[PDB]
């Protein structure tokens, strides 16, 4: 969760350079990016979420 | 019988059990470096024809010439096998599609797109039962002075969402099924409002997978990519996968091909480009039963 | 030192009773002109959204399954008259065994059946169940049909329902109040929790992002826009 | 022969079942205008003072915990009318997870939250937690802040409260009465009671000689003055 | 797997155990001369530079010259170490300050006080994480005919009282944290009772070392008395003390050295005496973590 | 005292044509803006920091005699110090050319009179970057490219601590 208690930095990319394109070609283009996680990693304490609910449910 | 085993500890002792019951069901649940950037479960991560240890491609006459192969993978790292304890099945092209500045995607559904393709078709429906493997090989070539990216992807049982929001689970066999043909995704859900007479389709939104969840997390399914600037073409090799050892091919689909475009079609600098995108597919490992008089759809 | 990943196993991911359902039944008083009410519900994960969404992170699955019963009771009118303790009778109609149709009738003699009789006011039921699939495997999902439309044959034949197998995959529970009808009525409702034992699971997928709309992957105009506005160059 | 110091162990000293707070719930009338009570606590050990001043000789702790919950219930009017026994949930709620905004919500399904169903009139109601402190050891104290105020961002950004690590340490513990609307009512109340197990202590602190005043270490104006008289030459 | 054992006897036969559960936290609890004089348990004693094996006090280029030792004490027990499994670290004095017959007290927080000291506060503020333990020597001499006792103590976690009474742990970080400069002691609780515009600062009572507790029983921490009479400087040794092997040193203190007079300050006759306390700290085995631009906090 | 990892990083198309000549000087002296006076350049303006400092195609001497501009002028085929630029080459180099590299990396070691000294006083390396063969694209009169110096200190140790120097740097 937000907490700035357990924050965990910044990421942010830049131009180092520049893009250069000769005539002829696209002055725009995208970058994809993905993330995952390494084997290094793990979790606890296992709980419900918030990215879905029945709110209209009654349980 | 009294079974003694290792508490679950932290990290500066055990614990004892005995099975009351006759049957397994009854018991009770049974709880079970250097690298960091190295995959704990590799095949689950879309391995290559190489990475598992196994240019010209050949099955019986049919034959792709490819270079490429670093982008190939194996779906699930497993290789397609024989239901274990034939010149039909080889490589058929596909009417080829048209990628453009505005296309937002295209499917297609295993065994379904093969339904008519040469002795493949016959066999299929001259049986009750038949399974297969399959080689998908994308094409799809461009310029140094294009650019775009394809994310090809292959999804085992691919539900896809329905065109009503009145009524659910309705889309007709015969729109579900588009043989060869293929059927496309769209930018926005358009909900079939006619009511008395319903077009009994799917309405498949890019974003979502045609399927309630996020284009983004596609990449969890045996997968590749077609990136215009590295490379012209995809290869996927994916096994028979069901929760069964042999299914009916006409009442179901295995495996569901989806191509969307990840990044657009541009080039130098045509306010609107096209190119051509080719599908190459080939039955694998496959084998039919229960032979019988032919089963003659109602497609229509 | 080292950390282990033991409470993401799949087993642990689910070592936890969901509620399934919740059934409602009643005892009325014996004068009434309505019915007296009995429940029959017809077995499935998908009526609740939690353990569906926690399933669907993968296409098929194998486990022995664990049900919890807890039953609770209330008074329904100003009355200020009473009730002795229920007893409740929970029972198991596979596909094809004759379905209850009155509180009172024969089916409850439940000779081949299980059923289970729970008393009031003592620690909730459980029991469990083998994995009964007929396949290698329970399906979360099937991209096809329960049968194929013939040419020949009429269109209204051929026809069914896109994703859905068999019409009855697993039957119903059937409950009942087994005591007799009282004067002063009492309803009682029954939550079921189910818990996966012993569990495997193949082939993964993209957890729901978008609200549930039936049994099915359908989705429903106005629902189709989880995501938040967050600017790109911002932290 | 020979006296041993066992029953000042640390072990020993804190070896004891402490309220550490008093939830309340209830179960109305089905017409009434006000709404069905569900309780929401956060859990903590400074709620009550006796349990926190026994802690609090020490600076950091480590241990796993014991639960003990006692639920009482009783009649609120006049009334003459009854209830069937109530079945009680106990809820608890991680930092994260979806909190309960009624009594009747989604939320309850529990599917991977950790939640306790209890009957009236059985034994009270017991589990076990591990030590599931995210550093090293339990802080009692910390001398600090949870953020940094930075020159170039506002005044108002930067702002916390002294001494206070996570807005959200060990999440709640949600509770509600799982019968439905009675129409005679009946309110409940449900007493925590905790105990540290396999407990290890750090760094010793003299006990509070003043009156707690909140969470943290203040005191208030009027209670500073503890000690008694009497004349140093006076036995 | 049951589990014999020696009941708690009288002093003038056992139980048994078994383990049903998992999880060690289901577990019950585990129930475990000549010279009285002797301490059970030393280190929570203040020990002595000498008392658990260990004159020119040296920090690189920084040196303390000292014959005082028995006035020395390491902190648990325990000396400073390295976070296993730097010349920025030396020496420095903090500015003088002075007892007088009527000084009730003053305090400082590490890292705090020390995070303008050359490189050592540069590499604070560059890094996310940060840890050191730290020598503190109190020096404070008079003559041979002066009078008075100073109680040197160190805190672990030194969380300190508020000034308001209406609101609780309110106390702003700019003044929480007071630096190089100090921070004192009162004889009296003054509630700040301006409300609008709140002073958000700590009021620490003497008598009840500024956290609600006695003073008297101050002396279960780290300390060190300098009598006028026998003594005149104090050396504590300071490990690092956490709930952490390592943490932020800008959001978090975590020493804080309390100096009081015990017996106050008095000379040969003069009405109103003073005399100078000055205190030099080294950080020591120390060491920092995850590097980048420099934390410009908002101190005023 | 410290040695250097020099990065120049450069990149263009394969219709874009050039070439930059990268060369590490030890001592790089480099000639003053005066005539009626020599070794006059100030410590500021010798020591440009991290913005630079620049080449010119022409010697244009300071002649403000009353109130001196007390810099360099560094010529360009004089390599700025009284030498031919075409022989910078016995100087450690290397060269970016654009139609077959778009980066160089320079390794330098400390070099010295001394096992180590004064860093504030005196300044060890010189790096100069010139082009060699001119910027040109495809057909526009007037191009750009950028041109990235990442830099690190290697085996690096200082010693001698007390408190901060405060230069006059302006
Ligand atoms: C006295 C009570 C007896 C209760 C007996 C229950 C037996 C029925 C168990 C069915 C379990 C179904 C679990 C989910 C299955 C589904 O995934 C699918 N649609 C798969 O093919
Ligand atoms: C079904 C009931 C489950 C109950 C689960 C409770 C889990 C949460 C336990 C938290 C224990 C907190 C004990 C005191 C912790 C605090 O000392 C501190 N502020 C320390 O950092
Ligand atoms: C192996 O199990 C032999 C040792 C068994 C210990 C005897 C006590 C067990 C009591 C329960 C058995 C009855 C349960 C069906
Ligand atoms: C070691 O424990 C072997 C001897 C065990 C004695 C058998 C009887 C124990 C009965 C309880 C076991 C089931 C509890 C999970």
């Amino acid at each position: 969760i937000d907490d700035s208690f357990t924050e965990g930095g910044y990421i942010s990319v830049f131009y180092q350079t520049r893009i250069v394109v000769p005539l002829s070609t696209p002055r725009e283009m995208d970058i994809l990016g993905f993330v995952s996680a390494c084997n290094d990693f793990s979790v606890r304490l296992l709980r419900d979420t918030t990215h879905i609910e029945q709110k209209a449910l009654a349980q | 019988g009294a079974q003694v085993s290792s508490q679950k500890v932290g990290a500066h002792i055990n614990y004892t059990t005995i099975n009351y019951y006759r049957d397994s069901a009854s018991n009770a649940a049974s709880k079970q470096i250097k690298d960091v950037l190295i995959k704990t479960a590799p095949m689950l991560n879309s391995p290559n024809i190489e990475a598992c240890g196994y240019l010209q491609l050949t099955l019986g006459n049919s034959t792709i010439t490819t270079q490429e192969a670093a982008n190939s993978v194996v779906a699930y790292g497993r290789w397609p096998e024989y239901l274990r304890d034939v010149a039909a099945c080889r490589f058929y092209t596909l009417d080829t599609v048209s990628w453009t500045k505005e296309s937002r995607g295209w499917w297609w559904k295993l065994p379904d797109a093969l339904r008519d393709m040469g002795l493949f078709g016959q066999n299929m429906y001259y049986h009750y039962l038949g399974r297969s493997g399959y080689t998908v090989h994308v094409q799809c070539n461009a310029s140094k002075f294009h650019q775009g990216a394809l994310g090809v992807f292959a999804v085992p049982e691919m539900c896809l969402a329905g065109d009503s929001n009145t009524t659910t689970m309705h889309t007709s066999y015969q729109n579900a099924n588009p043989g060869e043909k293929g059927g496309t995704f769209t930018g926005t859900f358009t909900p079939d409002n006619n009511q008395t007479s319903p077009a009994r389709r799917f309405c498949p939104v890019d974003y979502l997978l045609g399927n309630g969840t996020l284009l983004g997390n596609a990449f969890v399914f045996p997968h590749q990519i077609i990136n215009l600037r590295t490379n012209n073409c995809a290869t996927l090799v994916l096994p028979y996968v069901n929760s069964l050892s042999i299914d009916s091919m006409v009442k179901h689909n295995n495996w569901g091909i989806a191509i969307l475009p990840l990044a657009p079609l541009n080039f130098a600098s045509e306010s609107s480009p096209e190119i051509p995108i080719t599908l190459t597919i080939a039955p694998m490992c496959c084998e039919f039963n229960g032979l019988r008089n032919i089963t003659l759809p109602r497609l229509q | 030192q080292h950390r282990s990943r033991s409470e993401s196993s799949i087993e642990s991911f689910f070592a936890r009773g969901a509620c399934v359902t919740i059934m409602t039944v009643d005892n009325p008083a014996s004068t009434t002109n309505k019915d007296k009410l009995f429940a029959v519900w017809k077995i499935t994960y998908k009526d609740t959204v939690q353990l569906r969404r926690k399933l669907e992170f993968f296409t098929y699955s194998r486990f022995d399954m664990e049900l919890t019963f807890v039953v609770t009771a209330n008074f329904t009118e100003t009355n200020n008259g009473h009730a002795l303790n229920q007893v409740y009778q929970i029972m198991y109609v596979p596909p094809g065994a004759p379905v209850p149709e009155k509180w009172d009738d024969y089916t409850w003699q439940t000779s081949s059946n299980p059923s289970i009789f729970y008393t009031y006011g003592t620690a909730p039921a459980r029991i469990s169940v083998p994995y009964v699939g007929i396949s290698n495997a329970y399906s979360h999902f099937y991209d096809g049909f329960s049968k194929v439309p013939l040419k020949d044959q009429s269109a209204a034949l051929g026809d069914s329902l896109y994703g859905a197998a068999s019409l009855n995959d697993f039957g119903i529970l059937a409950v009942r109040v087994v005591n007799d009808h009282n004067p002063t009525k009492v309803t009682s409702k029954i939550r079921v929790y189910l818990k996966p034992k012993h569990i495997r699971v193949w082939c993964p997928r993209p957890p729901r992002a978008v609200a549930y709309y039936g049994p099915g992957v359908d989705y429903k105009d106005g629902t189709l826009t989880p995501l938040s506005t967050k600017d790109l160059t911002t932290y």
